[PDB]
């Protein structure tokens, strides 16, 4: 039939720092925070499950 | 002399049938017992057998005698009598019309082996040849008594029994359930891991196969160790045994993702991918597909037993056959993300010459389900920098953009599902593969040269967070170059990205703030 | 010999044909000692089949024998006359003769004789008549036999009782007045007594049948129960005689609806649960029905049935039953009763699921199932929902989709008694269930996800104080979520609901309150 | 089948409105109405001869 996406049972990885004041540093704030978004395992594509049901005759 | 003594003993039988009957009806327990013995010996002679088989009152009295009797001998006799009778269609219809099934069923509770053997065999014949026998056996409560008999050890008995179980279970929920409720899975599995009598093993697997389509037996069979037990036979010479286990294994597969100790199975499956039999390969590919879904230990193991190469070779040999390529490709997608061995697999696909065939599946005839899967796989393969160039040189980027455009136009003309897949998925999928692809400077150039920027920006206005994510994400990768950055700014991305900052999605906001920064970053 | 007999036959016969007239004339004499003597010879002749036929073939002879038997004051004579009739009683020719001669009323009168031999003869004859002579039933009935026969139920001869009770069965069968007479005569008690005193199979069986024929009576039913019938009949459920057992089962079932307050039902309740396992569907069906009724509003019985494993037995009953609604309905109702208003009701709700009852239960909601069964199934589903552990399962099986589907067809009809069930119940039924299912978040979603609110609120526009109560509870549960709380007032919620705050239903109120309340927050 | 019957004050006086023993669905009966569907070889009549004269004719035939 149709497939069903399955959420990745994480092993914990999220980690986004909050936007700091002193704009003289909001520039590197992104560099590291960005490396995080690229790492994020909770983003598609998700693994999928197809459900077979052949009973025969 | 053989056609002269038939009608003789036959007629001679019609001469004693009536009396014998009355004797079974006699109150003196001993009279009856002796009488049963006589009727029994009589049923051996094909001649007499037809006389009893035609005397409804005799049958009814035999049945009655069988169920009410307490003589282990009368039991065995009356039981046998019904059996000997059960070999002719009139005997079946007779035994049937005279309420023999319920009696037979009750007998399945006997401690007398001979009786059990007779009873189950009579019933079997009835199931196979008597119209209405199945539902009758269900009503009598036979399933429970039958599963309980799986406790026996006579292979030939078990053979019959399981086949009865199979006959009654095929397409019947209440039955499948009752079998389950009575611990059928555990019994069936045990057989599978204990005996070696082909016929029995095959039959038992046919039962399991029938139960495997049930939502309630599925988990049970898995939990009963069904995956592994079934695995034990993927090498047997009996192709029929093997194919039934493969089928059963595939139906159970979605419910077996959290199962531990699957190395062997996972191992055999990989091997089987190299079969000549399409049904075998297909099932194998299907099973591997599901088994590698969100189970990292499984993924790791498959990669370590030659899975990538096997899957690649299968996809290669399968050509246009999508029954093989979709699960195979999905497997390859699963194997190329979220686990310590992913990187190896990413290079593995390439080092085994899969990139070409993979990029190719992005084109017709390939259907949506398959394309979706392939796009996803290409995205993972793109995580490995050692795949950017090769992947680029296979003309994947131009094609992804094509699918992205058309699919997206579809999600727009539906404002003023296909083969299951919904274009919005193809949008996210393709934009996503371009986002991870946009990591190579040369690729950034190509993606940009296809006049994709304006479209990406448009996607920022998408309601679906994930699309928003990849759109902003690919935009971020491009915007790391001046001209690109300004071309983007000039497209009016500044406005939408700004608001995507107040997005509940961490990744989305980050990408947004990144572009807004990349743009203005002198 | 092969012929000597055949020669002496016609001979002894022709001789009798010659003797009858004389014996007739003698029986018609005024000197009763002559008649007394005559009666003796007649009886003797009546013992040889050749002499016998001559008598039967003689209307005047038989007529005389009858008169004499009923007007005589001499035991020895009554013994002879009645015995004579007894003997003639074995030939169709004789049964008719006895009948034409007005023997039935004379025989009934004899049922009053203190002489045991006369009673046996008399009752046996009437039995033969009741079984093979057309008109006997009505004649015996009209003659006051019923009262006479019931009156003999205090005798102890099992064989004699067996006959007497079978006579009552024959007369009582599908004849209300007869049954009413047997009662006015104290039959019920006398019968139950026989059931719990003797061990003769034929008598127990015979007796169980009169009880069966008596159990279908609105008047006798209550009596048999107060007599101790249920307990009594329960005593034989495990007898090797299948005919005794089936008959007790039928009777028990018929009386079942009136025994919902009887005690000492532990012996019974146990066996019945056991009997559900029988390989005989009819035994099961009966047991199922009896269990259904006995677990009706009697927390004590409910308790017992569970303690002995009724839940599994009943669930399995349903599974075996399949499409046979005559089996599923009582079985399902039994499960419904067993899953509420009693200590172990919590555990029951679990057991059903634990024995894979849910899948099939839900399935019974869909066709071919009928309204009487759906109404039952629905109620069972609702009770099964009181258990949180069942919330997910019931959903997965598709409970919600179909429930709502029913509520719709059901409602559209409470506008413009099908299959026996009145739709207003189906409405109160489905929504009632949905109410409890609504307790689970994912369900609420599925519930409103089918756009039900347009209906629910509109169900406040119902006079049926109960249909109201649940509609408020569905909302009271659905409004617990913001997105919905608003979609409720977006149809005209407060309007009716405000009023329903004053309703006299301690329930409808508390609900109507919390509904508006949350709605604006 | 005849049926047979037995500001946050809201969220606590509600816990009873849910656990109400005198509330639906009620148990129910189902009234069933199934009703179903001397040997004597003794030819000794001699006693007739020792009786009245009115039995003469009889004694004569049967001894």
């Amino acid at each position: 039939v149709t497939r069903n996406d399955v959420a990745p049972t994480l092993m914990s990885v999220p980690q986004y720092r909050p936007r700091p004041a002193n704009p003289d540093e909001i520039g590197n704030f992104i560099d590291e925070n960005l490396k995080a978004a690229d790492s994020d395992p909770t983003a598609p594509p998700y693994d999928s499950l197809l459900v077979f049901d052949y009973e025969g005759s | 002399v053989n056609l002269i003594n038939y009608q003789d003993d036959a007629e001679l039988a019609t001469r004693a049938i009536p009396e014998l009957t009355k004797l079974l009806n006699d109150e003196d327990q001993v009279v009856v017992n002796k009488a049963a013995v006589m009727v029994h010996q009589l049923s051996k002679k094909e001649a007499s057998r037809h006389a009893i088989m035609r005397s409804p009152q005799m049958v009814s009295a035999i049945v009655r005698t069988m169920q009410n009797t307490n003589d282990v001998e009368t039991a065995r006799c009356t039981a046998g009598t019904l059996h000997n009778l059960s070999h002719h269609r009139e005997g079946l219809l007779a035994i049937f019309k005279s309420g023999g099934i319920p009696a037979l069923v009750k007998m399945l509770g006997s401690p007398v082996d001979s009786v059990l053997f007779y009873a189950i065999t009579t019933l079997h014949n009835l199931l196979l040849h008597q119209e209405g026998a199945k539902m009758a056996v269900r009503l009598a409560g036979g399933l429970q008594k039958m599963v309980a008999l799986l406790n026996k050890t006579n292979v030939k008995f078990l053979a019959i029994t399981t086949d009865c179980l199979q006959i009654l279970a095929y397409g019947n929920q209440e039955s499948k359930l009752i079998i389950l409720a009575s611990g059928g899975p555990q019994a069936l599995v045990n057989i599978m891991r204990t005996y070696t009598y082909e016929k029995l093993l095959w039959t038992t697997s046919r039962v399991l196969k029938v139960l495997s389509v049930c939502s309630s037996n599925k988990p049970a069979i898995v939990e009963a160790g069904g995956m592994q037990a079934l695995g034990l036979h993927l090498t047997d010479p009996s192709q029929r045994l093997v194919q039934n286990c493969l089928w059963t294994l595939r139906n159970l597969s979605d419910a077996a993702t959290k199962q531990e100790g699957m190395e062997g199975l996972l191992g055999t499956l990989v091997q089987l991918l190299g079969s000549d039999d399409i049904n075998v390969v297909t099932c194998a590919a299907g099973i591997l597909s599901n088994l590698t879904c969100n189970n990292y230990k499984n993924k790791m193991m498959v990669c370590q037993v030659g899975g990538i190469e096997a899957l690649v070779r299968t996809v290669l040999r399968a050509g246009d056959r999508e029954d093989i390529t979709e699960p195979a490709i999905c497997a390859l997608r699963h194997l190329t993300s979220r686990h310590q061995e992913a990187e190896m697999a990413q290079n593995a696909v390439r080092l085994h010459y899969g990139l070409p065939v993979v990029v190719k599946l992005l084109h017709p005839p390939s259907h949506w389900p398959l394309i979706k899967a392939t796009v996803g796989l290409i995205r993972n393969l793109a995580l490995c920098p050692a795949n950017h160039a090769p992947l680029r040189e296979q003309g994947a980027i131009p094609r992804l953009v094509q699918l992205l455009v058309r699919a997206h136009q579809d999600t727009q003309r539906r404002t003023s599902f296909v083969e299951g897949v919904r274009m919005e998925e193809i949008v996210e999928g393709c934009t996503g593969a371009l986002h991870i692809l946009a990591r190579d400077v040369h690729n950034r150039i190509v993606i940009r040269g296809l006049n994709t920027i304006p479209l990406f920006v448009q996607l920022l206005y998408s309601p679906i967070e994930n699309i928003q994510r990849v759109a902003a994400g690919v935009l971020c990768e491009l915007a790391q170059d001046k001209e690109a950055a300004e071309a983007i700014e000039a497209e009016g991305a500044t406005a939408p990205l700004t608001e995507l900052l107040h997005s509940r999605n961490e990744g989305v906001a980050t990408y947004a703030a990144a572009v807004l920064f990349r743009m203005s970053e002198d």
